[PDB]
């Protein structure tokens, strides 16, 4: 019921995108979750991007192996810190935010 | 300026040129773009100098007013290396320098697998710099991203006694969780110390068992 | 109410029969090493003072009867262990237990001695024991009575804990590693890895490394066992610290009970590389374009 990220093999990530992550978590359900990661804007609005997998990504109800969406600039000098969360999607309910670290493609 | 991405001044200390590279950090002057100049691994002459223990090149880079804060290509800044890499003198030339409140927030940064300074000591077994980041401001109760640990629980996680023993000395509070809920002790069950376990057995009688069903 | 601390070590116990060298020993607890053996522990919560503990043998699965098998030992009758709760503390210790079977042939038997004494812990029909039950499984039931706030005696509720299986029939829990964040680290070990699988036991499995005369355990907490599931490891030191090409090595879940193994994955030990070396062998390898930068 509640939405919980109890553990990542990792939590920062080039901005590029496409990497592959372990996560761990409390009891979901393979069609009935996403994975968010968010970062407020100036303007108030926010950016977001999709954590990718495939609901057989989701093992056994207790982790989610993913792959990361591509940061909203991946021409930043310097690392970008964003937010990353368990979303539920028939009510929107959303796992506490955890840190995510994106850090510059290195081209 | 080099192929690897590397300046005259990145060669002047890789081949231990001091001579030239006390020199060179003379002669060009206050001059950033040169002094930050990182190469294709991201390193800055800063980063360099700790990696190949020269502290005196370091301090003077710092002297020259270079940046504490840039992170190579596995986030680590100067200090990072200096605590991962055990080196007691580029540590000493790392804090004592830059005195500024920049210093808090070095010690607050991690690298990208989410390690602070007083992580990566406590990661090896340097006892010394981990007791120095502490009395320096490092939170001996921070905790690492992937999993909410803390030093302590590292220290568990690596068998090690005397680092348990030190970090408790520090005031390390043992009864912090991890996000699965852990305490420190909580760690050992699979482990083979026994002597850990007898130094912790004074945390909260609610956090030393594990769960069922 | 009554809680479980120490549950009974539910793997590796061989269920005892009419005469097994005229004894054994104590069932263990979940945690009963072979250095300081420690035994089943409960915890009588909200109350320090005179009462009585029914130590039963129900069923494990869902049916919940008085099982077939007898409870013997200290302070034991009928298939089952009755001894006062000492008006102290709550921290009761079964030490001696012991585990006795009832033949193929003498259910019906053991079922009748089982109801005229009548052990149902949960009053479960006593007109349902018609059905066969598993000689292999059971659970030991815990009916504690204390004194209400009057004084009179007072009811608690039953409380199972974890199976207790026999060591003669196999284990049908499959091994098997399903995927694993990272095939390859530095030969000095130390390197955290995911692994997921199917469910396994947190204090019965290890991820078991395996080489050219080489062999040693990926060390992990059992609280890093995620809800079975998944297990979170670091990589042992491979024998060789100075690894000059690449190793392929096996890795694979073992259960210490009953020593069977998972199908392997493969790992692939490298040299070690720090930043220094990197650095040196960068050096070495600019003596000329550098010399030439001097002049």
């Amino acid at each position: 019921s509640n939405l919980k990220i109890v553990r990542m093999d990792r939590t920062a990530g080039c901005v590029t995108g496409g990497e592959e992550i372990y996560l761990l978590c409390d009891k979901v359900q393979k069609d009935d979750i996403q994975i968010r990661f968010y970062e407020e804007e100036e303007n108030g609005g926010v950016w977001e991007g999709f954590g990718d997998f495939s609901p057989t990504d989701v093992h056994r109800q207790f982790a989610i192996v993913f792959k990361t969406p591509k940061y909203k600039d991946i021409n930043i000098t310097k690392p970008a810190s964003v937010f990353v969360q368990l979303r539920r999607k028939s009510d929107l309910e959303t796992s506490e935010p955890k840190p995510f670290l994106y850090y510059p493609e290195i081209k | 300026l080099t192929e690897d991405g590397d300046s005259f001044l990145h060669l002047a200390i890789i081949h231990e040129e001091k001579a030239l590279t006390m020199e060179v950090i003379r002669q060009v002057k206050g001059d950033l773009a040169f002094l930050n100049f990182q190469n294709n691994l991201q390193q800055t002459p800063l980063h360099l100098a700790v990696i190949t223990n020269q502290p005196e090149i370091a301090e003077a880079l710092l002297g020259a007013g270079c940046d504490p804060e840039l992170r190579d290509f596995r986030g680590n800044t100067p200090l990072h290396l200096a605590c991962e890499q055990g080196c007691l003198a580029s540590v000493g030339v790392l804090t004592q320098s830059c005195t500024t409140p920049h210093l808090h927030s070095i010690l607050k940064a991690t690298n990208y697998n989410g390690h602070t300074c007083l992580h990566l000591a406590s990661i090896h077994g340097y006892l010394g710099i981990v007791e120095l980041l502490v009395s320096l401001g490092a939170d001996v109760n921070a905790q690492e991203p992937c999993n909410g640990r803390t030093a302590l629980h590292l220290a568990v996680d690596l068998q090690n006694p005397d680092l348990v023993s030190l970090l408790l000395k520090c005031g390390a509070d043992v009864n912090r969780v991890t996000y699965q809920g852990y305490s420190p002790y909580q760690l050992t069950w699979g482990r083979p110390s026994t002597r850990i376990q007898q130094q912790l057995g004074q945390l909260t009688l609610e956090n030393l068992q594990m769960l069922p069903e | 109410y009554v809680e479980i601390i120490e549950q009974p070590k539910q793997r590796g116990m061989r269920f005892r029969y009419k005469c097994e060298g005229r004894s054994a020993g104590s069932i263990p607890g979940e945690r009963s090493t072979d250095t300081t053996k420690t035994h089943p522990t409960i915890k009588i919560n909200g109350y320090t003072g005179p009462g009585t503990v029914r130590i039963s043998l129900v069923t494990k699965d869902p049916p919940h009867r008085p099982h077939p098998h007898e409870l013997v030992g200290k302070d034991c009758r009928d298939g089952f262990y009755e001894a006062e709760l000492c008006p102290d503390r709550c921290i009761h210790s079964f030490q001696n237990l012991g585990i006795q079977c009832v033949k193929k042939r003498d259910l019906e038997q053991a079922i009748s001695q089982r109801i005229q004494t009548n052990n149902n812990p949960f009053q479960v029909p006593i007109e349902e024991q018609r059905g066969d039950y598993d000689l292999n499984a059971v659970r030991l039931c815990f009916q504690v009575t204390v004194r209400d706030p009057s004084g009179r005696p007072l009811r608690l509720p039953p409380v199972l804990p974890h199976p207790i299986f026999d060591n003669r029939a196999p284990n049908t829990a499959e091994l098997k590693i399903c995927r694993v964040n990272r095939n390859s680290g530095s030969c000095l070990g130390g390197d955290e890895i995911f692994l997921l699988c199917d469910k396994v036991q947190k204090e019965d499995i290890e991820v078991y490394f395996t080489g050219p005369g080489w062999e040693a355990r990926g060390s992990f907490s059992q609280a890093d066992v995620h809800r079975q599931v998944a297990i979170v490891f670091r990589t042992p030191p491979y024998a060789d610290p100075s690894l000059q090409a690449p190793v392929r090595v096996s890795m694979q879940l073992r259960r210490p009970s009953d020593r069977e193994l998972s199908e392997p994955m493969e790992f692939q030990y490298l040299p070690d590389t720090d930043d220094r070396h990197r650095i040196e062998e960068k050096r070495k390898r600019t003596y000329e374009t550098f010399k030439s930068i001097m002049k």
